[PDB]
């Protein structure tokens, strides 16, 4: 709904699914904060 | 979609 945290890599696939792969804290999430 | 995979560095055009 707003901000994107630094360290967040957006690993996207053509299916239309963005899925989070943060290289810093090492975390994975389907909820994208930019939306 | 299903539960999220492990983390990789991204392929994004």
């Amino acid at each position: 709904l707003g901000p994107l945290p630094p360290g967040w890599e957006v690993r996207s696939t053509v299916s239309g699914r963005i899925y989070f792969v943060d290289h810093n804290n090492r975390t994975t999430q389907f909820t994208d904060p930019r939306l | 979609d299903t539960p999220p995979p492990a983390y990789l560095p991204p392929e994004d055009p």
